[PDB]
RNA sequence: UCUCAUGGAGAGUUCGAUCCUGGCUCAGGAUGAACGCUGGCGGCAUGCUUAACACAUGCAAGUCGGACGGGAAGUGGUGUUUCCAGUGGCGGACGGGUGAGUAACGCGUAAGAACCUGCCCUUGGGAGGGGAACAACAGCUGGAAACGGCUGCUAAUACCCCGUAGGCUGAGAAGCAAAAGGAGGAAUCCGCCCGAGGAGGGGCUCGCGUCUGAUUAGCUAGUUGGUGAGGUAAUAGCUUACCAAGGCGAUGAUCAGUAGCUGGUCCGAGAGGAUGAUCAGCCACACUGGGACUGAGACACGGCCCAGACUCCUACGGGAGGCAGCAGUGGGGAAUUUUCCGCAAUGGGCGAAAGCCUGACGGAGCAAUGCCGCGUGGAGGCAGAAGGCCCACGGGUCGUGAACUUCUUUUCCCGGAGAAGAAGCAAUGACGGUAUCCGGGGAAUAAGCAUCGGCUAACUCUGUGCCAGCAGCCGCGGUAAGACAGAGGAUGCAAGCGUUAUCCGGAAUGAUUGGGCGUAAAGCGUCUGUAGGUGGCUUUUUAAGUCCGCCGUCAAAUCCCAGGGCUCAACCCUGGACAG
């Protein structure tokens, strides 16, 4: 407001902070996991959500997402993580890339396979 | 000591020079002191400022090959 | 006997012969 | 370049002094005028120089660790001198 | 990079398109279901006056865009600007001299280099035209003869006063920079123009 | 109605509705990007951001026989000519890589005065007379090797002495100091020594500008100044002794934390925000620390010495080494290429020249990493037929779409010719028989990917039933789902299309331009007052701000304007300028 009192550094911005800490600054990064499990959706959404845990490269352990239809994770798989939420489930901050690494594409999906890793049909 | 030379410019398989007054131990495109002619073989493009090339042949500047005839082609070394 | 190290050895050498000058 | 007056905050060492220069500048972002001031060691031979004088300051070779400024006789200022009133 | 598909489809939805078809199109025979999607968000009357201009002269989007930019830099009436650098493709300018059925048979011409530009061969359809320019065709028994009967048998004489033609050789003649009254469509360029404020 | 302006978009979400404050979220640009699906071509670029973590192999700095003594290849022999270790000469301080450290005169800018300077110019004088060594070589000898040891031996542009010197010391008196020859038959050339200049390259000094933290408040004793002696190429607490008590600090010292900096790049209507890859300048570093030596120049990446950590070789006694040079291997990682060709061009080094060496560079190869261009056909095509899908069974729609008939051949295929880039004597081209040009076939060889509830362009039907799943936000899904999955259809882009990460925008949401504080977040409980900020009227002075003119500079490249060249464009080149 005054004058004088901006010239005594009273502007100073709120700096942006990341949505995903544990990928630091990547794409995506490759973990192990760790378990593989069910939890349920916050009221009223009910559902049984897939989920596993996920040890990463740069040390963090965190909830990944799975998506699709059905899934071969497995503990001591190794995947490939990244970014992005699921509004539903408190904490899930991260998906799991399907088609690759230790993750196959999802079977018999036709369409927007590019977002599930899967190969054009014939 | 001072030099005047050519720096390569254009792209590649595309070659053309500029003849400039520089040091002899900066790199063979690095900083200079001043620019002078301008040189081009496929275009068969030359010309030079004279004026300037006098100046520094004055002071001592050593020309190289390539230069030292397209020098003489232009007649400046009749002049000095 | 054939050696190469023309740069670094003779330079060597040298710099003992004209440090003690 | 031009040299800078300023006003003596300390004589007490010897064959020095340390004067303070006031500037005013345009802050960088908000456009106002702001006083800064800095303080010199400046050599003076002959101690002429007391504390609250007004001296101009000059350039010239270190003289120690601190001091590269000659102290120079107050350059043009306004006459404190009175003046006639018609 | 070009428009292979069907053509009378884009031209029912969006309006009349010279460059692209001769053939009116059929009576529309969609008054059975009546569908409608109601009426049209401002934003899609825009969007639709983008793409009538973006079919007609057959170019791709990201070349639009640069084409934009250029109009923006210039030092002029920006609709205008941009509708100039469309209409004086080379490939256009072809097809308003009747040396061709349409853009994408005009293309073809260009592509194949059956044309030529002051006694040189020039390939590319966007190349630009400048005033004062020669359009000919090449010597060769094919380029003249596909010229002559497309340019013989299309009677269209609507020639738009800065376009010359002359008969036996067939030297065509880019004259001037286009006016926006002879321009090549109903188009306003407005519309485009906003469309675009956020590129 | 002259002149300027070429620029500022919104939408959903608190409620039963409304208006507002306020956050979250979205639409746009940009990547040194990564991943998924799909992938025809060309043009110009780009390619370990993480571990300044380790490195197997090969190559990245030499040259001069016209300084010099030798011996080794030949030849018939010192007529010819080659190589070669060694002493000497210059060069290895440039070029190349990286960003760890550095909050500093390190960098940008603008000044200064006490300096240095090989090579290159310009100029003033010179080069007498002697002598002594040391490698090489020889002999003896020690070592697995690496590398040594004794005694002899020898040349020089290599060392030492004396004479002379427009220089150095000094108030002076005086004192003190130099040389080198090699070519050629001679002319002459390249050198050598001492001064005195020039330009360029470095060393110093200072104004200004140069991140976050007060839950970091006092810090500094060679520290701040003075003299005397030393030291440095030069000024200086640079050093040292003595004297004095200063210096810096709430306008943020010290301490901690991060960071190479700048031309620039990206974004913004602008004001300004974020960043510092390629490209260019400067700094710093070379396995981790410390020294110096040589030298015009180093405290020296491919030099020396020492300590340490680590790898290798060893016949066990000892040695060898430093990819953050070009390739390459392991490793870390979401992720970043060939153990390529060439000195032909430009630039360097040495040489009288001939020339030699250059992983600088010039080029190729690999990769849709990005930007730009082109293609995957063009024209005609009963309004008749098969089929998909929808349908109130009337018909609609995929769809002029295909099939089908002709034209064309960029690209593809098979043959031919075939550059400029090379510079003034010819010769000499890695790229490459590539770019381009002429012929012959033939629609022939080439379309995917997201979305379709609102924002947001694009809709129906079958399958599921709070399940399986979607989602950027609101939220969808319990029997007919325009929001899930499939189908058909449409829409958007297009050799790319999406998803994630990063940054600016929108965000007027840290507000100078551009907000607020009665009730929404927000006026200290109230005064007194120090620094600090602002402050009535009139005349004069001065000219620090302020304004106007002129000059210097703010490197080139980039951005902006005007032309020109690659068929166009991207890209390159010339010229010029507003800002500030
Ligand atoms: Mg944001
Ligand atoms: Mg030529
Ligand atoms: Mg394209
Ligand atoms: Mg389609
Ligand atoms: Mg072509
Ligand atoms: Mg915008
Ligand atoms: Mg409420
Ligand atoms: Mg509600
Ligand atoms: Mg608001
Ligand atoms: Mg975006
Ligand atoms: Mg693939
Ligand atoms: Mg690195
Ligand atoms: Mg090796
Ligand atoms: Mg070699
Ligand atoms: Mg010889
Ligand atoms: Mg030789
Ligand atoms: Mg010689
Ligand atoms: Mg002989
Ligand atoms: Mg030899
Ligand atoms: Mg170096
Ligand atoms: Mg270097
Ligand atoms: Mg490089
Ligand atoms: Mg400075
Ligand atoms: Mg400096
Ligand atoms: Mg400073
Ligand atoms: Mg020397
Ligand atoms: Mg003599
Ligand atoms: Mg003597
Ligand atoms: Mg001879
Ligand atoms: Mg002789
Ligand atoms: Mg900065
Ligand atoms: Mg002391
Ligand atoms: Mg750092
Ligand atoms: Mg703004
Ligand atoms: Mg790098
Ligand atoms: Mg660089
Ligand atoms: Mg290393
Ligand atoms: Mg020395
Ligand atoms: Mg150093
Ligand atoms: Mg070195
Ligand atoms: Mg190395
Ligand atoms: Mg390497
Ligand atoms: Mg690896
Ligand atoms: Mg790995
Ligand atoms: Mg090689
Ligand atoms: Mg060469
Ligand atoms: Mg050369
Ligand atoms: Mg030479
Ligand atoms: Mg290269
Ligand atoms: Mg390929
Ligand atoms: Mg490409
Ligand atoms: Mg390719
Ligand atoms: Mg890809
Ligand atoms: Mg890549
Ligand atoms: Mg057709
Ligand atoms: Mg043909
Ligand atoms: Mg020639
Ligand atoms: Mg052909
Ligand atoms: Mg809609
Ligand atoms: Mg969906
Ligand atoms: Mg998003
Ligand atoms: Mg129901
Ligand atoms: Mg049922
Ligand atoms: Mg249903
Ligand atoms: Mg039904
Ligand atoms: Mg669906
Ligand atoms: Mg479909
Ligand atoms: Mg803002
Ligand atoms: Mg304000
Ligand atoms: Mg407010
Ligand atoms: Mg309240
Ligand atoms: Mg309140
Ligand atoms: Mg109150
Ligand atoms: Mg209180
Ligand atoms: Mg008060
Ligand atoms: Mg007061
Ligand atoms: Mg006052
Ligand atoms: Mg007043
Ligand atoms: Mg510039
Ligand atoms: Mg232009
Ligand atoms: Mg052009
Ligand atoms: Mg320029
Ligand atoms: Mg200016």
């Amino acid at each position: 407001p005054t004058i004088k009192q901006l010239i005594r550094n009273t502007r100073q911005p709120i700096r942006n902070v990341t949505k995903s800490p544990a990928l630091r600054g990547c794409p995506q990064r490759r973990g192990t996991c760790t378990r593989v499990y069910t939890i349920t959706p916050k009221k009223p959404n009910s559902a049984l959500r897939k989920v596993a845990r996920v040890r990463l490269t740069s040390g963090f352990e965190i909830t990944a997402y799975i998506p699709g239809i059905g899934h071969n994770l497995q503990e001591h798989s190794v995947v490939l993580v990244r970014g992005g939420r699921v509004k539903d489930l408190p904490g899930v901050r991260y998906h799991i890339v399907r088609g690759t690494l230790d993750a196959v594409g999802v079977k018999d999906r036709q369409q927007g396979r590019s977002k599930y890793g899967v190969k054009k049909p014939k | 000591m001072v030099k005047l030379r050519l720096k390569r410019c254009g792209r590649k398989q595309r070659a053309v020079y500029r003849i400039v007054a520089i040091d002899v131990r900066s790199r063979r495109e690095g900083r200079d002191l001043q620019k002078v002619g301008f040189y081009d073989p496929i275009k068969s493009q030359t010309y030079l400022n004279v004026p300037a090339i006098l100046d520094f042949l004055e002071k001592g500047a050593q020309p190289t090959e390539t230069v030292y005839d397209i020098l003489k082609r232009a007649e400046v070394f009749k002049e000095f | 006997t054939l050696k190469k190290a023309d740069s670094a050895a003779k330079r060597t050498r040298q710099a003992e012969t004209r440090r003690l000058r | 370049m031009r040299s800078m007056q300023g006003k003596v905050i300390c004589a007490t060492n010897d064959k020095t002094v340390n004067v303070e220069v006031v500037r005013l500048a345009p802050h960088p972002k908000y456009k106002r005028r702001v006083r800064k001031k800095k303080k010199y060691q400046a050599h003076d031979p002959d101690n002429q120089f007391k504390v609250g004088d007004w001296v101009q300051l000059d350039k010239c070779r270190p003289i120690s660790k601190t001091k590269t400024f000659l102290a120079v006789a107050p350059e043009g200022r306004q006459s404190s001198a009175t003046r006639p009133k018609p | 990079s070009r428009y292979r598909g069907p053509r009378f489809k884009k031209i029912r939805r969006l309006g009349a398109l010279p460059g692209l078809t001769n053939k009116r199109p059929r009576a529309g025979s969609d008054l059975r279901n009546q569908s409608r999607s109601g009426k049209r968000s401002q934003y899609r009357i825009r969007l639709e006056e983008k793409q009538k201009l973006r079919f007609h002269y057959g170019i791709t989007e990201r070349q639009l865009l640069k084409y934009v930019r250029i109009a923006r830099k210039a030092k002029g009436s920006t609709g205008q600007v941009l509708l100039q650098l469309l209409e004086m493709r080379l490939d256009n300018i072809l097809f308003r001299l009747g040396m061709a059925p349409t853009i994408p048979g005009a293309r073809q011409l260009v592509n194949h280099r059956h044309i030529l530009v002051n006694g040189r061969i020039v390939d590319i359809p966007s190349y630009r035209c400048k005033p004062q320019d020669t359009i000919m065709a090449r010597d060769e028994q094919k380029s003249i003869a596909l010229i002559q009967n497309s340019l013989d048998l299309s009677p269209r004489e609507e020639l738009p006063k800065h376009l010359t033609l002359n008969p036996f050789p067939y030297k065509g003649l880019v004259n001037q920079i286009i006016d926006s009254k002879w321009v090549g469509l109903k188009i306003n360029e407005l519309l485009v123009v906003e469309y675009y404020s956020r590129q």
